């Protein structure tokens, strides 16, 4: 079947504070999928933040978010995660997550990548003061 | 894409040689010519009789085969021709004029029932497909995989690729997905064993990196590129093709075949140092398809192989290396590594790009350098 992917974990927070996204799929498992986490907040353009591959051997991060934001999986669980600390206003957005079936290439998967993939409906994050 | 005749009509380049007539004066299926089967049976298509006939070896000589070859792709190459028992099963052959002159040979060839030198043209363009006689195998020794190659960006393996000419190397697309899409990025190396000898200088610059124009990055669909090289390679015991497979190889269900690589030896694992190999068998589609394997996933430009108990498989580092089988006492290209949901895993075995539906995509490249 066709992977449906559905995120959550997003909310609000203040500046300072941490969520953890995660994402799950139904329809086939997340194992096969390499996966990118990009975000948009209105008025900008799209942001791939984090991706990491199916084994989770090669994980990669924007400038923006690198030392705050982690990526993991766990594929028994069907799951993979967004650790985001130390939050700030210009966090503020939809976060997505975008699939592809991954490869078996020795490389980062790109974070641009999210421009053909299967993507999830998202979960807002906003980060400010009350 | 391709003109038909004069009154402007294009059809895509796959549409060319593909048994349909796209064309209405039959241009697409008139010049087609094809090896066949595990003996390279010279065989021309008949868009009139919808159908693929061999060449009788009456009057047959190597310029033929040569013109033959270099229609085909294969550029100077020529490795051997002569006339054998046709094992391709046909009833109804092609016979050269003689009492016409000067023309090419599908205007010279004619239908006959019959072959009066009783023997049939077989025709090989390249000495490919000889050698010295991943999770779960075991270290390869010089010679053994000679077609073997690995490619590097930024001094580290990236991926593998199969030599199939001296200029040309088969690897996976989604090893050269941008930014690795330009050539000036990639090394290849070839007759070492070892990573810690394949530095600066000791590999082959590359000219061009070439996708397949349907490859589909989210799926992995089509999951086949080549890599032309800047100089062309020299043969030798180390170094040498892979033949690339024919219509009509009748692979059985389970075949057995061979993966090689450099691909880590356990799932997250590091690229190994050495050369390994490793035995995997075909798995019908329809099996890796199960609900309990991936599910639909593997298209018919895919295949399966491994063992649906795990233990043996290709892994991180062996995308686009090959999938080989020995038949004919021949070793041909049957997939090159593509994905695979972990590694080794029971019931998540490798999926190899199906290079058999790829070959006529292969050789338009080839002919148009
Ligand atoms: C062979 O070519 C000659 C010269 O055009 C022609 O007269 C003859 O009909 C041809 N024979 C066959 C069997 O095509
Ligand atoms: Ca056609």
């Amino acid at each position: 079947g066709q992977v449906q992917l559905v995120e959550s974990g997003g909310g609000l927070v203040q500046p300072g504070g941490s969520l953890r996204l995660s994402c799950t799929s139904s329809g086939s498992p997340l194992e096969h999928y390499d996966i990118i986490w990009f975000r948009q907040a209105p008025g900008r353009e799209r942001e791939g933040v984090s991706s990491i591959t199916t084994s989770g051997g090669h994980t990669n991060y924007a400038d923006s978010v690198k030392d705050r934001f982690t990526i993991s999986r766990d594929n028994a669980k069907n799951v993979v995660y967004l650790q985001m600390n130390s939050l700030k206003p210009e966090d503020t957005a939809v976060y997505y997550c975008a699939g592809r079936v991954g490869g078996r290439r020795n490389w980062i998967v790109p974070l641009d990548g999210y421009d053909n993939a299967y993507w999830g409906q998202g979960t807002q994050v906003t980060v400010s003061s009350g | 894409g391709i003109e038909c005749d004069s009154s402007g009509t294009c059809i895509n380049p796959s549409n060319w040689c593909d048994g349909v007539s796209h064309c209405p004066g039959g241009e697409d299926e008139n010049r087609c010519v094809r090896l066949y089967g595990p003996n390279f049976i010279l065989q021309v298509y008949s868009s009139q009789r919808k159908s693929w006939h061999p060449v009788c070896q009456d009057d047959w000589n190597e310029n033929y085969g040569r013109a033959a070859c270099r229609d085909m792709g294969y550029k100077n190459n020529f490795y051997s021709s002569q006339g054998i028992v046709d094992d391709s099963g046909s009833t109804s052959f092609m016979k050269l004029n003689t009492s016409a002159g000067n023309v090419d040979i599908y205007k010279k060839l004619y239908h006959s029932d019959a072959c009066s030198s009783k023997a049939v043209v077989s025709l090989r363009c390249i000495a490919c497909g000889v050698n010295l006689n991943i999770v779960g195998g075991e270290s390869a020794l010089p010679g053994a995989w000679p077609w073997q190659v690995s490619l590097h960006v930024q001094n580290v393996h990236v991926c593998g690729g199969s030599i199939i000419t001296p200029e040309w190397i088969v690897t996976a697309a989604h090893c050269v997905e941008k930014p690795l899409n330009n050539p000036w990025h990639w090394t290849a190396f070839a007759g070492i064993l070892r990573q810690s000898f394949m530095f600066y200088g000791a590999g082959y610059q590359v000219e061009k990196v070439i996708s397949h124009p349907n490859y589909d990055s989210k799926t992995k669909n089509n999951d086949i590129a080549l890599m032309k090289l800047q100089k062309p390679l020299t043969f030798n015991d180390l170094v040498k093709p892979v033949c690339l497979p024919n219509p009509g190889m009748m692979l059985q269900p389970e075949q057995l075949c061979w993966i090689s690589g450099w691909g880590a030896t356990e799932e997250k694992g590091k690229t190994s140092e050495v050369l390994n190999a490793a035995k995997v068998l075909l798995i019908e589609t329809q099996r890796c398809n199960s609900r309990y394997v991936y599910d639909n996933l593997i298209t018919p430009a895919m295949i399966c192989a491994g063992f649906l108990q795990g233990n043996v498989d290709s892994c991180q580092g062996d995308a686009g290396g090959p999938l080989v089988t020995s038949k004919n006492n021949i070793w041909w290209l049957i997939g090159d590594t593509s994905w695979g949901s972990g590694c080794a895993k029971a019931y998540r075995p490798g999926v190899y790009g199906n290079v058999m539906v790829f070959t006529d995509w292969i050789y338009r490249q080839m002919r148009a350098d």
